[PDB]
C-alpha cells in the first residue's frame, strides 16, 4: 500500500525585507565665548 | 582639560543644551560651592559628563 502518503517540504512563503534607520546631525558650528578684562596699577 | 572643555561647553550650548560649569555659573557657584555642587548632584534628570 505505497501510496499512504507523501513526503512534504516546507517553506516560509510570505518573507519581507527593510533597510534599516539611522540618525544623523544637520550642520555644525561654534560661536566663541567672550572673556577678560584689564589690569590696573 | 580646562582649554578643551571651554571647547566643548560652547558646542554643547550652540546645540541648545545648557551646561552647568563652574567656570560659567562662577557668580552662582561663589554663594556657596557646595550647596551649588549638590544641586547637581541630587538632580536624577541632570546628565553629567565626565571629562577624563
Amino acid at each position: 500500500a505505497e501510496e499512504g502518503a507523501l513526503v512534504a517540504a516546507v517553506e516560509p512563503g510570505p518573507l519581507a525585507d527593510g533597510a534599516a534607520v539611522r540618525l544623523a546631525l544637520a550642520g555644525e558650528g561654534e560661536a566663541c565665548p567672550l572673556l577678560g578684562s584689564p589690569g590696573a596699577g | 582639560t580646562a582649554m578643551e572643555v571651554v571647547k566643548f561647553v560652547n558646542f554643547l550650548l550652540v546645540n541648545g543644551f545648557q551646561t552647568a560649569i563652574d567656570i560659567f555659573e562662577d557668580r552662582i557657584r561663589g554663594i556657596d560651592i557646595i550647596k551649588w555642587m549638590e544641586r547637581y548632584l541630587r538632580d536624577k534628570t541632570v546628565m553629567i559628563i565626565v571629562a577624563i
